[PDB]
RNA sequence: AGAUAAGGGAAGUCGGCAAAAUAGAUCCGUAACUUCGGGAUAAGGAUUGGCUCUAAGGGUCGGGUACGAUCAACUUAGAA
RNA sequence: CGCCCGUCGCUAGUACCGAUUGAAUGGCUUAGUGAGGCCUCAGGAUCUGCUUAGAGAAGGGGGCAACUCCAUCUCAGAGCGGAGAAUUUGGACAAACUUGGUCAUUUAGAGGAACUAAAAGUCGUAACAAGGUUUCCGUAGGUGAACCUGCGGAAGGAUCAUU
RNA sequence: ACCCACUCGGCACCUUACGAGAAAUCAAAGUCUUUGGGUUCUGGGGGGAGUAUGGUCGCAAGGCUGAAACUUAAAGGAAUUG
RNA sequence: UAUCUGGUUGAUCCUGCCAGUAGUCAUAUGCUUGUCUCAAAGAUUAAGCCAUGCAUGUCUAAGUAUAAGCAAUUUAUACAGUGAAACUGCGAAUGGCUCAUUAAAUCAGUUAUCGUUUAUUUGAUAGUUCCUUUACUACAUGGUAUAACUGUGGUAAUUCUAGAGCUAAUACAUGCUUAAAAUCUCGACCCUUUGGAAGAGAUGUAUUUAUUAGAUAAAAAAUCAAUGUCUUCGGACUCUUUGAUGAUUCAUAAUAACUUUUCGAAUCGCAUGGCCUUGUGCUGGCGAUGGUUCAUUCAAAUUUCUGCCCUAUCAACUUUCGAUGGUAGGAUAGUGGCCUACCAUGGUUUCAACGGGUAACGGGGAAUAAGGGUUCGAUUCCGGAGAGGGAGCCUGAGAAACGGCUACCACAUCCAAGGAAGGCAGCAGGCGCGCAAAUUACCCAAUCCUAAUUCAGGGAGGUAGUGACAAUAAAUAACGAUACAGGGCCCAUUCGGGUCUUGUAAUUGGAAUGAGUACAAUGUAAAUACCUUAACGAGGAACAAUUGGAGGGCAAGUCUGGUGCCAGCAGCCGCGGUAAUUCCAGCUCCAAUAGCGUAUAUUAAAGUUGUUGCAGUUAAAAAGCUCGUAGUUGAACUUUGGGCCCGGUUGGCCGGUCGGAUUUCCAACGGGGCCUUUCCUUCUGGCUAACCUUGAGCUUGGCGAACCAGGACUUUUACUUUGAAAAAAUUAGAGUGUUCAAAGCAGGCGUAUUGCUCGAAUAUAUUAGCAUGGAAUAAUAGAAUAGGACG
């Protein structure tokens, strides 16, 4: 007798399982931008899907309506905001022009690939993940994370972390430890 | 079912109260009192929700049973005492004074007041009739009787109440040209200065009431206190005096100031 | 020749032969089948006295150019 | 040397009709009997207040001698009442039971008569070519079986055709 | 009574396909994805089956209404070459 | 994210279904399972049955305490501190669970009570009550029990109780104490007619009946019946009181009484103060509880309109003895055939009555959806109904109550067989039933609720446990150096080095890390977890990812071995009969991935239910033909055009500001007013408004809506616009670092020493009902034997 928590689906899957066309597209995808599964790839397109279908709704009215400008207006500030969407292309059908790598291009592994601490999408994804990051001076261990077009400015890695300082690390203290033993 | 019912389920409650749907199944359900329980505001949901001087129901039982909080002079340390429209709270710790009035959203604002002010309420005449042996009185919003009242005060008006004696000091009468506040419904928070009422004998008079940026709207005659004259109110009017501006508008006021 | 019998109830007997049970009237209800006419009082139930009342059901006379008076019936229904 | 129909015979399965006034379960209900409490007509166990009330004895105050007045233990007896359990009349509500009736759903059944398969079973060869009697419809009759025949109709005919 | 020209209403016919249709073919079977003139009736894979049952009509023969169980991946239409 | 594919044939195009395909807050089941957040969970079959243990009790300063209870007051000799028990007062009618019944019933939205009850709050509200009311009387306050308690007992047993003895109340049951004045009645007596009186009684509120008032758009006159206040008796005559609603016999008041007679404080705690004629004299505060009536609040009960799935192999139903209505009465809190008496013959139905079925509680909502739609909704919120089946009832404001009684029926418990006690569709839990659903745990710390009430209680609720019901995030490795094999470029010196490369290795390295332990701290009612964090904790044989498949549909084998129309596979087509791309295995590969498959149901696919949007010559389907009612549909036609103005939006250089904004502007776009034969309702009043109103360049005087109130009438709808209303949650959606996200409604900013501040929007929410603008479209009516309009 509770209210009861609201919960929701993130992606879904496509109609046909088994096309050569999809498949190989998603996985290039994959392995340029170092996923583990397609459902990433389904909950971005479920996402550009929802935004896609609010542009719709929101084009088959009229110009001068306030729900279109105000609700467009914000749409295009989120999307400009996180980056997926460049500062000239501001008219809502761009917003229908997007596509899936936009998005995937915005994700944490990538930005730290291209900002070079890592020299492979894959070391970005196993140094988010075992937390030798911080987005601003916070860890951040989730991959799909969405900078907001001002964080780039502040990822760089944690200070509680190997390649932020102050301790070494687990083996190598080990190895610390086996070399002093050499020592004795 | 079988009798009158005294609890009242989350999800259930008004939603101006503004509780939230997690921390509890039950919310606070007012006491029996001056004012209809949707129209109401308990004392532990304005204390601890709205103010912050507390974080549980026992903390708003403890503040109220040393007799601190009184509303409309009396002490009333009921946790669940139905607190309405322009009903004042006096804290004589901290010397504060709050008139329980709607902001435009719909919802009771935190409306602080000075003591001149807190000493006075308003209320809206219900239904003037004789009493026994041929005193005629009147009834208001929160069920108040005042005997002997002037004689030209009729229905929808507004008295003034002297909050240490149940007398009336003046009274404001109901036609165009008056300031009014809407209590109830859609427009509930507005104020919006009379053009004229629609009577249709049958139910339910309307009344035409326009803003001050000349927005105008209708309103039926249950949700309508007037509170003076154009110009002039006779309270304290809160932060934005019932303007009701768009979204728009209202975030661009956002971004003016942040 | 006429009757009555505890408990059982056709074990009697060729066979319920004989006897018993049922029965009138009012109300309710009435199946298969049918040549649609019947079956039908189908089957199967309830009531029924006395006394005191109540209600309804008629005739003949009466009206310038709605009713009143009077007389007499056994029929049904209901209530204490 | 294609395809293909039906009877009959074997095996398996599904449902139908079916004597048995079949059976079981559930619902509703006539009639009868009818608990319980409620409302009423009483009823009065018992308890209790008041007005008294008389006899027999104690004490006290007074003609002080019998005698007179007021109180105390005793027990009849009378009313004025008040509360009031059991029990009880009648009424309405009415559970429940019995016996019938009716409806619904499953469920047995000798036998009968279908359908579906299976299976290279038996008898024929009805249809597809003019399928060897052109096919088919309706209706009636008949015959082991497909089927045949009669009357009328149709072209889905084997004829769009004789100025 | 014929002939010519015209007209209304018929039974039809010939040629083409703008069009339609799966095609055969169709001046309606057209004006139907560029999907709406008005309206009635009927069908939803094939069998079981127009069968069983229950009504109702009929002298009867039968008519009207009318299932289910079960079973099956095809039956079927129009054309093509053999 | 408006998508199709395989299968009838020798081949083709179709009709048409079968099978595939995706999803499911739709369940079950198989295999597997590392982490974080969140979280459903004996509904489906049996509203079947239940062992055991809990889930409703409760006090202050303020009802009652001689506990033969604990203390110590030391202020107390009546008590006065705490306080079990019991009486008393409230509560137990809320919550919680379940969905059996139930198809105009419930329920939703929308009305109404001018047709009613309402504890509780909250605000007001009793000077009237001594009854022969001059002793009848306590009013510094009156009576009787009785529990707890003491003691004697009963039975096998129960929340069983008897007898005896005390004692209290805010328990019961009685009962007084406060003005004055006014008005009515009777009325002694004086006695006059003009007739006046002493005195007595009644006059609160509540109930019941009867009656009266509770009014009115306007102006004057004529006389009488008697003069009426005062007269200069000419008559000056006024003053005269009347609230509300659309509407009342309303509110309220007043007379006559009626009542077996209600209420009108015999109650309690703190503070103890002022006046003196200094007496326990008279006054005197802050509260608590109670109390009659009204209003209010929490509600409740009825109630208006419209709306519900499938069935005609249910077409007529209701009315004996209630069906529809009338009158009157009973009953109810009230309306009402709710019931009774009398009377009438009515009421519903092809616009689907009635009956039957529902594996039917309704709704908010859920799944799937290009749109339209289809299916589901036991279940977190609202509203109903129920406590094993029926029925009845006490108490109480509120129950037809079941963690309350009584009876019957069905099950069922204990007995020393006499008798007693029963209702888990509350929380755990246990049998059954099943394809199918968890601990007999901890706690009132939060959310709230109850009580006499800050304190007590609460299986309501929260916390943890089980939990692959569903959702969110997300490990199972990364980077080097060596050995091969590329692609440009320096050399263009034979094929020599190869810089920079993208992959493979019975090549090898140091780093990084969490799962997992765990000191601690945090966390929490106390814990377990989470977030932090010492120390420990990868090198493969480890810390090892599964499920299904590889002919097609439909991703991925003509690889190897075995079987040989066998075993088996195969959703469908089909594979298998000694060279199997389909079986059983190995290898390899593929799809999804801590998840995958299977079954069943449903949605899309399905334009295979077709309103959008099917088909009917031959594939299934035009009734044999015509008439014909209901139903559906139905020709055209009635103010058009032309002008003149006013002012809004979009523009437009001017940008006259530094990619923001203005005005005199060419135009378009929508509005309003007036005129062209064009009333497009007007009467009483007031504002007289815009006013011929003009005082000299801001003054003294026009026509009522542009501001109202009442009015007389007023053709009716449908449709459409706008608005009110349509609970929250859910849906969409604005903002916001839950570390991302599902979520949630939070938060953010400072000199952080004292603080400041934005929020918690908005939209949709059918139909019905309400108000409003339009008046085309589709209906409807009017003046034709003029009993028509103007007047
Ligand atoms: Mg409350
Ligand atoms: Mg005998
Ligand atoms: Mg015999
Ligand atoms: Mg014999
Ligand atoms: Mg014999
Ligand atoms: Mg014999
Ligand atoms: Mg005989
Ligand atoms: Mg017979
Ligand atoms: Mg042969
Ligand atoms: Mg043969
Ligand atoms: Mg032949
Ligand atoms: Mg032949
Ligand atoms: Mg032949
Ligand atoms: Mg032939
Ligand atoms: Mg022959
Ligand atoms: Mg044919
Ligand atoms: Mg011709
Ligand atoms: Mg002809
Ligand atoms: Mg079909
Ligand atoms: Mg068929
Ligand atoms: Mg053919
Ligand atoms: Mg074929
Ligand atoms: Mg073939
Ligand atoms: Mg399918
Ligand atoms: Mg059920
Ligand atoms: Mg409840
Ligand atoms: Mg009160
Ligand atoms: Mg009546
Ligand atoms: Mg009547
Ligand atoms: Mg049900
Ligand atoms: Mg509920
Ligand atoms: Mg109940
Ligand atoms: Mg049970
Ligand atoms: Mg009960
Ligand atoms: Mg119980
Ligand atoms: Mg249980
Ligand atoms: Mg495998
Ligand atoms: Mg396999
Ligand atoms: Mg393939
Ligand atoms: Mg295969
Ligand atoms: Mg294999
Ligand atoms: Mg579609
Ligand atoms: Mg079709
Ligand atoms: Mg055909
Ligand atoms: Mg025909
Ligand atoms: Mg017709
Ligand atoms: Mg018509
Ligand atoms: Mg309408």
């Amino acid at each position: 007798p509770r209210a009861p928590r609201t919960y929701s689906k993130t992606y879904s899957t496509p109609k046909r399982p088994y096309e050569s066309s999809r498949l190989d597209a998603e996985l290039k995808l994959a392995g340029e931008f170092g996923l583990k599964n397609k459902k990433e790839i389904y909950r971005i397109s479920f996402q550009l899907s929802k935004i896609r279908r609010a542009a719709r709704d929101l084009l088959t009215r009229d110009e001068k309506d306030p729900k279109r400008l105000f609700e467009g207006n914000a749409l295009i500030r989120r999307l400009v905001r996180v980056g997926v969407l460049s500062e000239d292309k501001k008219k809502l059908d761009y917003v229908l022009a997007l596509k899936v790598e936009d998005f995937l291009e915005r994700r944490l592994q990538t930005q730290v690939y291209k900002l070079g601490l890592a020299k492979s999408v894959h070391h970005a994804r196993v140094l988010i993940t075992q937390r030798h990051i911080a987005v601003g001076k916070q860890i951040v261990n989730i991959p799909s994370f969405m900078v907001r077009l001002d964080s780039e400015k502040h990822i760089d890695f944690a200070p509680t972390s190997p390649f932020g300082g102050a301790r070494p690390g687990r083996v190598a203290r080990r190895n610390a430890a086996r070399k002093a033993e050499a020592s004795g | 079912a079988r009798g009158p019912k005294k609890h009242l389920k989350r999800l259930a409650a008004p939603h101006h109260w503004l509780l939230d749907k997690l921390s509890g199944c039950y919310a606070p359900r007012p006491s029996a009192g001056p004012h209809k329980l949707r129209e109401s505001l308990p004392l532990i949901v304005f204390l601890r929700n709205r103010l912050k001087y507390a974080l549980n129901g026992r903390e708003v039982k403890a503040i109220l049973m040393q007799r601190h909080v009184k509303v409309d002079g009396k002490v009333r340390t009921d946790t669940t005492y139905p607190a309405g429209f322009m009903d004042v709270i006096t804290l004589d710790a901290t010397n504060e004074n709050f008139r329980l009035v709607y902001d435009v959203k719909g919802r009771f604002a935190v409306h602080r007041i000075t003591d001149e002010e807190a000493s006075y309420k308003l209320g809206k005449v219900k239904k003037v009739q004789l009493g026994k042996k041929g005193v005629p009185y009147v009834v208001t919003h929160d069920g108040r009787t005042i005997r002997y009242p002037d004689p030209n005060i009729k229905v929808n008006d507004t008295v003034k109440i002297d909050l240490a004696s149940g007398k009336i000091t003046d009274f404001i009468k109901f036609d165009a040209g008056k300031l009014v506040y809407v209590t109830g419904g859609r427009n509930l928070g507005r104020i919006g200065t009379i053009v004229h009422k629609e009577r249709h004998d049958g139910g339910f008079d309307l009344v035409h009431i326009k803003d001050s940026l000349d927005n105008t709207f209708v309103t039926r005659l249950n949700n309508v206190f007037v509170i003076g004259e154009q110009g002039k109110p006779y309270i304290s009017l809160p932060k934005g005096k019932g303007i009701k501006l768009s979204i728009a508008e209202e975030r661009d006021r956002r971004r003016a100031q942040q």
